[PDB]
């Protein structure tokens, strides 16, 4: 619990901060010092900014600086440009007891011109070159599907609301819906297989694949190739949680080996377990080589 | 036969039944002043078969200020007024047989020759002669419709008399309404309840007909008269004897004919039925009628109009008005100011008011020969007293004539206001019909004719089309496919050679903001918009609000029109209005469950776009992104997920190579669209399937689809096949001839084509009316290997050249009939309607709806242009807020409503300080001036401390942002990093609310200057 308290104390000071992601030349043409998803959208945005687009963003900044979620199980970290508020990056640590447990994911956030009349645009960058569709609502291309973002089917009350919806609500919905312990059932049609042996078997297949992919990208590629906006955050988080990470990966290796005897899916479990062991050895080496922040 | 290519916009207003009656009507028009010329022009543009203009007066120099066809040569030759303009009028519409006459009119004149005319219009005629003619006209069998119109200075009079009884065939231009029935009870009277989500929107006493009613099957085909109970219920009479209701039911509104009564002109002078146009003065029209009757009696008594500034004439006119007023039924008090101004401006002639009255009178004439709308009953008085009321008591020397062409307007508004008008700089956006009429009004008023300052700038990018000749009267058949702005500018100078006009082809948009910068807007004094869309209106309104310049706006939808007046520091801007947008049809309703013909039309339009605009563009883009099909094969074999590769492969594998294959593809598309879809939907939802509550799924608004069987003998099937084949051949660049379109060839070609047997898939059907179109379905491995095989076969068959990998893209042309886009859309929509038992539409309605063609007529455009030009005078004169009048009119009823423009709403910010949308705070600084200095200066100047500073999209300073308190010490130039072009910069500021946790209160925009 002392580790939890230290994580709360340290990462809280690192939850919200500025970062120089955008610079302009002598004429004013935009040039970016970090990777970003909406390059064309940013470069094509006009200067006819609505006052609401600034007031709402300032109020959201106050709300984020005051009440960003924070726990060693799951936390939200936000970085915004020193000059442009409409561009942001969001780093989320996966809640425990899920295939995303302790995995850190980087998101690119853009605000459209008519914001807050329309939901903002969020894209995922931790897909590992679009290799893995980490969630049924999170396609490998980086698309994020949510009712509040109008990118997922739902009732109007679940949709975007310029008067009541907020970015904090979006983050809470992301944590509560995408990073769940049963991502396989998020897909339509698959949710009705919940409780059936075939549905549970397919869920275990998907969860093993997601676990190995998370270890590969959301942990190993993050420590090896950290994003500059979250470099200190990622190192501190992995150093603080390192023992839990190795324990969790050994537990996952033990869990996936339980289904290696399966004939429908067992070979996939064997392949994912071999990949997980390789990535676990690599992660253990990296954590042993990781200096104390 | 109606020339649709010329008349379509007017047809969408009037209808074929009315137009086929106007083709057999003769109209007699007397008096060729400004008002008579406007009426004649509107009637000729409308397409009346025969018009007989008549006038006995000769041309004078005074006439040039009211007539836009006369020339100085006409005055030199002393030609007859009617014959001097007969030649020019005929050019407006070659289909119209215009004639001229000059028979003297007086007491001894024989009126028997008038019987050959259906309608008679009299202008600038003595009252007793009008009385005699009206007595003769209404006594004929059938009665001759009588209309009288007059303009005296700033006062106008319009009168109608359509006989003892007039049979109106349609009380309004609204389409008949369809009401879906939710429940009906067996009661006396039976209470009918519509679907609870849609309002009743009907009135007691109307007639409805019923169809598709289950349970009470006897109500099918019956006609009932309803009584409104609630905004969602009504009663149609006793239904207890009927069967028990089950479900369904649709009621249709029936347009019953209505009879309107009129009275003789001589008796109508007492107790006149006057149309109220200003509800703040419900008794003004009666006073105006009394004053005009007194003026006519003065003309009878003295054989001359009152002289301007003559107190004796004004006193005599007041005495006559007082004597006349007591004879009326109501005995109103004589308005001294109205009589005084009528005496003051008796000899004047205000052109914009004349144009507005001419438009209204022409609409009444069109109603007279068709009965398409409820006519005026009976008097209508339009005022312009606001123009001269703000002048106080100007001297008579301002109004005395001086010999130039502007004596007509000088006697109306005085010399100083005319001088102000001549020095105006007006930026006219859009050169449509409203723009052309406004340019004609400018030419008549002499706007910008001063050699020192006056200048008019008109900009429009569109070219002249044949359909524009119907209402944009400045153009001619030989001006087709030439710029609107250039042609209008070159035509305007003929009306008034002293005018100075500049024409531009630029579209008004942010991309062209460089030309129309703030310095240009500062130069202009008034901005007038004749736009046809909303986005450009909002952009122009924002620019005018930024530059603090008045704006005049107007728009016409058929017989409805409105005028918007915006004045700095006085009225709200156009952006302050946020009326609800067009309601989108639900995606599930459009794709799967259409209820009305409009849904099928929209579906056909979307299908056409996706088939000939979207997918060919994607094909071209895909084959330009990747060079060769072999490269695509190598990439997909290595797992590369090229953007939409499988769809492009599917398009490539189905590419036709000759006309026969195009016909086969069209046949397959017909089968897929109109047989397989219905079978799939019925497989998902059988006819007897029931919901969770046990109610039948197939009930209103949903309708059960029926599979259609192909049959080449039916004209609709042949039309669809021909259109689809031609469009696909054009897209695939397959050459063809008209002989290939013969039904014999199509039958011979299709005889060898096998029709694939249908199989039911299990695709999810979206029944949610709140859902939208889902994104791409994940491609299965089977589809992947099928695409691989298809493109490998294509490569083997050498179908991989650049010609194979490019397709022509078709734009949705709608004005031309030979391209066949409208034909294809009509055929597809009618077939889809036949699927769901929806009543089929026709080609013209499909053209109107699919093309989003806004109905328009010349009369409404002329009226709104006259009103806008009238308000332009008030804007130029700088009159107080009370003088400006927003207008909304609908000539169908007819109804004209004047209303004070919306007052600007002060927004309280803090501690009693308030600002308006026109406000903009300013701060002057220097290079060592800092952000903290900026905050201190703002707080000192306006008594309130800023809480955040924003430079457009860039954030300058927000307290909650870490490390931004350091920016207070930074110099303004360094933190802004501005360009040397601008001496200033615009920032957005917000302030602290009274309550903690509330959003920062938005302040007015702030302009900071980098130097003093
Ligand atoms: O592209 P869309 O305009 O949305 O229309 C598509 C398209 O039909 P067409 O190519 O004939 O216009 C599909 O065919 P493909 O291009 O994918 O071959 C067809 O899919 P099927 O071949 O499976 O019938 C689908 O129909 P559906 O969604 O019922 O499967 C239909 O959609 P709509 O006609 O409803 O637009
Ligand atoms: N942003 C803009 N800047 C300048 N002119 C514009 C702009 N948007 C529209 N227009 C002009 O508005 C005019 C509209 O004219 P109008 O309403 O009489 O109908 P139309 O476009 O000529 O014909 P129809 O609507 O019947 O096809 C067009 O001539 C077009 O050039």
């Amino acid at each position: 619990k002392s580790l939890e308290e230290k994580y709360v104390a340290v990462m809280k000071k690192l939850q919200f901060d500025t970062f120089e992601m955008v610079s302009e030349d002598e004429d004013g043409k935009l040039g970016f010092k970090v990777n970003y998803h909406y390059m064309s959208q940013v470069k094509n945005a006009n200067d006819a900014n609505s006052a609401a687009r600034a007031r709402r963003l300032a109020q959201e900044a106050v709300t984020l600086s005051t009440s960003l979620p924070l726990s060693s199980s799951s936390s939200v970290f936000v970085r915004c440009d020193e000059e442009r508020l409409d561009i942001m990056k969001v780093l989320i640590t996966g809640p425990a007891d899920t295939p995303y447990a302790n995995g850190c994911f980087e998101f690119d956030v853009y605000f459209p011109q008519d914001y807050p009349s329309s939901p903002p645009l969020v894209n995922l960058e931790t897909t590992g070159g679009h290799s893995v569709r980490f969630n049924p609502n999170l396609y490998n291309d980086g698309k994020v599907c949510l009712s509040i973002l109008n990118t997922w089917h739902g009732r109007p009350e679940e949709k975007w609301n310029p008067q009541t919806s907020s970015f904090l609500q979006v983050l809470v919905s992301v944590q509560s819906l995408i990073l769940v312990a049963e991502p396989y059932f998020n897909e339509p049609g698959y949710e009705r297989s919940r409780g059936t042996p075939s549905g549970t078997q397919s869920s275990r297949e998907y969860d093993g694949n997601i676990r190995q992919a998370t270890v590969k990208w959301a942990m190993l590629e993050q420590i090896r190739n950290p994003s500059p906006c979250f470099k200190e955050v990622i190192h501190k988080h992995f150093y603080l949680k390192r023992v839990e990470i190795m324990a969790q990966c050994e537990e996952w290796i033990a869990d996936i080996q339980q289904y290696s005897s399966d004939k429908r899916v067992g070979r996939t479990m064997s392949h994912h377990a071999a990949a997980l062991k390789r990535h676990t050895a690599q992660l253990r080496e990296e954590l042993l080589k990781l200096p104390c922040p | 036969e109606i020339d649709d290519a010329l008349y379509s916009r007017q047809r969408y207003v009037l209808g074929d039944t009315a137009m086929q009656k106007m083709a057999k009507s003769h109209v007699f028009l007397s008096g060729m002043g400004g008002l008579g010329l406007e009426i004649a022009k509107n009637l000729v543009l409308a397409g009346i078969k025969a018009v007989t203009i008549h006038d006995t007066e000769k041309c004078q120099a005074w006439d040039l200020g009211t007539n836009f066809f006369l020339s100085e040569d006409d005055v030199v030759n002393k030609r007859n007024r009617a014959e001097a303009v007969l030649k020019h009028i005929a050019e407006l519409n070659p289909y119209v047989h215009v004639t001229s006459s000059s028979v003297p009119f007086n007491e001894t004149t024989d009126l028997s020759f008038l019987d050959k005319y259906q309608c008679v219009v009299l202008t600038e005629m003595k009252l007793p002669l009008q009385k005699k003619i009206n007595d003769f006209c209404r006594s004929q069998c059938p009665p001759i419709k009588f209309i009288s119109a007059d303009v005296h200075g700033i006062w106008s009079r319009l009168f109608c008399d359509f006989g003892d009884e007039f049979e109106v065939l349609d009380t309004t231009g609204e389409e008949p309404k369809e009401i879906f029935i939710s429940n009906i009870t067996q009661a006396n009277p039976g209470i009918v309840t519509c679907l609870e989500n849609h309002p009743h929107k009907l009135e007691t006493g109307q007639f409805l007909t019923f169809r598709e009613i289950n349970g009470m099957t006897g109500l099918n085909g019956s006609i009932q008269q309803i009584t409104v109970i609630s905004p969602f219920s009504f009663s149609i009479g006793d239904t207890t004897e009927l069967e028990p209701y089950l479900h369904g039911g649709i009621a249709v509104q029936v347009k019953t004919p209505k009879t309107v009564f009129f009275e003789s002109l001589e008796r109508q002078l007492k107790h006149p039925k006057c149309l109220i146009v200003d509800f703040s003065n419900p008794e003004a029209p009666l006073e105006i009628h009394t004053a005009m009757l007194a003026l006519d009696q003065f003309q009878e008594k003295y054989s001359r109009k009152p002289n301007v500034g003559c107190q004796q004439d004004s006193e005599e006119l007041l005495k006559l008005a007082t004597s006349i007023s007591e004879t009326l039924e109501e005995k109103p008090d004589v308005n001294a100011d109205i009589v005084h101004w009528l005496s003051w401006t008796a000899q004047g002639f205000l052109s914009p008011l004349a144009a507005a009255v001419g438009g209204v009178a022409s609409q009444e004439v069109l109603k007279a020969v068709t009965g398409k709308f409820s006519p005026l009953c009976q008097w209508l008085y339009l005022e312009a007293a606001d123009i001269v009321e703000s002048l106080g008591k100007p001297e008579c020397e301002e109004f005395l004539p001086r010999g130039d062409r502007y004596d007509a307007l000088r006697a109306c508004i005085g010399d100083t206001l005319c001088q102000k008008l001549q020095n105006l700089n007006i930026f006219l956006v859009g050169c449509g019909a409203i723009g052309c009429e406004m340019l004609k009004n400018f030419a008549l008023l002499g706007v910008g004719t001063s050699k020192e300052k006056g200048m008019i700038t008109v900009t429009d990018p569109d070219l002249i089309e044949k359909s524009n000749l119907n209402r944009q009267f400045l153009f001619r058949p030989h001006h087709i496919q030439k710029p609107k702005s250039y042609t209008a500018a070159d035509a305007t100078l003929k009306i008034n050679s002293q005018i100075k006009i500049d024409a531009h082809l630029n579209k008004v948009c942010p991309t062209t903001e460089t030309i129309y910068n703030d310095e240009f807007y500062t130069k202009q004094d008034v901005i007038i918009t004749a736009l046809d869309n909303v986005e450009a209106r909002r952009y122009v309104d924002s620019r005018c609000l930024a530059n603090l310049r008045p704006l005049l706006d107007s728009g016409t939808m058929g017989t409805k029109g409105h005028t918007e007046v915006i004045v700095p520091h006085l009225t709200e801007s156009y952006n302050s209005h946020r009326d609800p947008p067009e309601e989108e049809i639900p995606f599930s309703t459009l794709k799967s469950f259409p209820a009305a013909i409009e849904h099928t039309i929209q579906w056909a339009r979307d299908k056409f776009e996706s088939s000939f605009s979207h997918k060919p563009s994607l094909f071209n883009k895909f084959w330009q992104t990747y060079s060769s099909a072999e490269e695509v094969l190598q990439k997909i074999q290595s797992g590369h997920s090229l953007e939409g590769c499988f769809q492009v492969i599917k398009l490539l594998s189905r590419r036709p190579r000759n006309w026969s294959q195009c016909v086969e593809l069209a046949r397959l598309k017909f089968e897929k669209y109109f047989n397989h879809k219905a079978l799939q939907l019925l497989h998902c939802f059988p006819l007897d399937i029931r919901l969770k509550d046990g109610s039948l799924f197939w009930q209103s608004p949903k309708r059960p689809p029926s599979p259609i069987k192909f049959d080449l003998n039916e004209p609709l099937h042949l039309s669809f096949l021909q259109n689809a084949a031609k469009l696909y051949a054009t897209v695939y660049c397959i050459p063809f001839a008209e002989e290939d379109l013969s039904a014999d060839a199509l039958l011979n070609i299709l005889s060898e084509v096998k029709i694939q047997e249908f199989k039911p898939s299990n695709k999810v059907v979206q029944t949610d009316e709140t859902a939208r179109k889902p994104d791409h379905v994940p491609i299965s491995s089977e589809d992947e290997r099928n695409a691989i095989f298809q493109l490998e076969k294509a490569i083997l068959s050498n179908e991989a050249t650049k010609s194979d990998l490019q397709m022509a893209v078709l734009s949705f042309e709608k004005d031309d009939d030979h391209n066949g886009h409208i034909d294809f859309i009509t055929a597809a929509s009618n077939l889809r309607a036949k699927m769901y038992s929806i009543e089929p539409a026709d080609r013209f309605k499909t053209k109107r709806i699919a093309g989003k063609i806004i109905p328009a007529i010349a009369t409404t455009t002329a009226t709104v242009s006259g009103l806008v030009a009238l308000e332009m005078i008030k804007v130029t004169g700088g009159y107080p807020f009370e003088a400006y009048k927003n207008c909304f009119l609908n000539l169908a009823i007819p109804i004209v409503v004047f209303t004070e423009t919306t007052e600007v709403r002060k927004t309280k910010i803090r501690n009693g300080i308030s600002f308006t949308i026109w406000d903009r705070w300013t701060v002057h600084g220097k290079e060592d001036f800092t952000l903290l200095d900026f905050i201190n200066a703002v707080k000192e100047k306006y008594g309130i401390e800023p809480t955040m500073v924003v430079q457009g999209v860039k954030m300058l300073y927000v307290p909650v942002m870490p490390g931004h308190a350091k920016r207070l010490k930074l110099t303004m130039h360094k933190l802004v990093k501005p360009t040397t072009e601008k001496k200033y910069v615009d920032l957005t500021v917000s302030f602290a609310p009274d309550i903690d946790g509330d959003e920062d209160l938005p302040g007015p925009p702030v302009r900071y200057y980098f130097s003093h």
